[PDB]
């Protein structure tokens, strides 16, 4: 059953998130290549692991720019969960350190890019090639959710395509172990369900929500609620109105109008029963929810590949020196970590 | 056309996460 693989799959998180792992590696053990991505508190890096030469993408977050953004708890959140979790959709934490200045946590490396940056350019994705990235976070959420984790950044910017054409999770900033209610507002203005923006407790509910958003921006080639400034995006969504490309199919609006519903007694993902009323709507009746997770399903795209540490799928950053300091900052702060 | 207005808006870039 899968129930039982869930029942199963928490024991193994449990035993890693009771004795997290801590300092697994060092940053010396790693040749730093380019910058794949940038952020408030930090950047994301290719390096090469010289002992093995494998290639990985090693987040680097400074400790005082985390004290600063008031993100001390959500960072120790984001490695305490990463490294318990173990899901074909979610990127590996293979090591994590921490030195006087940063934090680091060492992933497995998606050369294939951003989803993001695939979907900007090809424009929109066909609905059976959404469907497929869909059912990845589909039964990623499934996953997560039964471990009472929310994720709460859905967004095409932190999905990763991998060599076979599948989906990889990254970015567990905002990822919260919680039963029951929370209230931080946070999230990405575009994915932001109504009862955030409204400042309600809130569930995880708001994933399903933001899969709605997911799914539509895919098929359509934008959000279904846009605007210049987040000011405006919020009193959209509160409205709520969502108007559909007429090139929507009709099975896909019907989903969207229960993902993207206001009313938490109706939105799909958060009624008595839970994800399947999403994975038995007939906008996934061809999906084989068994061979996705398997990965036997052919991918609608493969990401072109040159060579291992290829980075052609990526944007240029600008690269900045790591710079380690004499003296130990905010060691209290991060002591866990 | 709603493309047309994405396309000219200013959120076509990668979107930052927000925090209170
Ligand atoms: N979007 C990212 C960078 C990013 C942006 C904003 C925030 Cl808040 C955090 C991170 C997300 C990680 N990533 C990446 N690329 C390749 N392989 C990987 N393995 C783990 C992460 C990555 C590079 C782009
Ligand atoms: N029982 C499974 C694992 C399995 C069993 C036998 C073989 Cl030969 C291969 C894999 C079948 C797929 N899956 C799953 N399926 C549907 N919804 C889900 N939500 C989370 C995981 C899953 C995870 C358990």
């Amino acid at each position: 059953s899968v129930k039982e693989f869930l029942a199963k799959a928490k024991e193994d998180f449990l035993k890693k998130w009771e004795n997290p792992a801590q300092n697994t590696a060092h940053l010396d053990q790693f040749e730093r290549i380019k910058t794949l991505g940038t952020g408030s508190f930090g950047r994301v890096m290719l390096v090469k692991h010289m002992e093995t030469g494998n290639h990985y993408a090693m987040k680097i977050l400074d400790k005082q720019k985390v004290v600063k953004l008031k993100q001390i708890e959500h960072t120790l959140n984001e490695k305490r969960i990463l490294q318990a979790v173990n899901f074909p959709f979610l990127v590996k934490l293979e090591f994590s350190f921490k030195d006087n200045s940063n934090l680091y946590m060492v992933m497995e490396y998606v050369p294939g890019g951003e989803m993001f940056s695939h979907l900007r350019r090809i424009g929109r994705f066909s609905e059976p090639h959404a469907r497929f990235y869909a059912a990845q976070i589909v039964l990623t959420f499934e996953y997560l959710h039964s471990l009472d984790l929310i994720y709460r950044d859905l967004k095409p910017e932190n999905l990763l395509i991998d060599q076979q054409g599948y989906i990889q999770v990254t970015d567990f900033g905002f990822a919260k172990r919680v039963k029951g209610r929370t209230w931080t507002l946070c999230g990405t203005p575009e994915y932001l369900a109504p009862e955030i923006i409204l400042s309600k407790g809130y569930n995880k509910a708001v994933d399903w929500w933001a899969l709605g958003v997911l799914i539509y921006e895919m098929a359509a080639g934008y959000p279904p609620f846009f605007a210049d400034q987040p000011i405006q995006i919020y009193e959209k969504i509160v409205s709520g109105k969502v108007r559909f490309p007429s090139h929507f199919s009709s099975d896909l609006k019907d989903l969207l109008r229960n993902l993207l519903q206001v009313d938490l007694t109706k939105r799909f993902g958060n009624l008595k029963n839970g994800v399947n009323d999403i994975k038995n709507h007939k906008w996934f009746a061809t999906t084989d929810w068994i061979a996705i997770y398997q990965r036997k399903v052919e991918a609608p795209f493969i990401p072109k590949f040159k060579g291992p540490g290829d980075t052609s799928n990526f944007d240029d950053y600008e690269e900045e020196e790591i710079r380690v300091s004499i003296n130990e900052k905010c060691g209290k702060e991060f002591s866990e970590f | 056309t709603t493309y047309a207005d994405f396309i000219a808006s200013g959120r076509t870039g990668r979107r930052n996460a927000i925090h209170d």
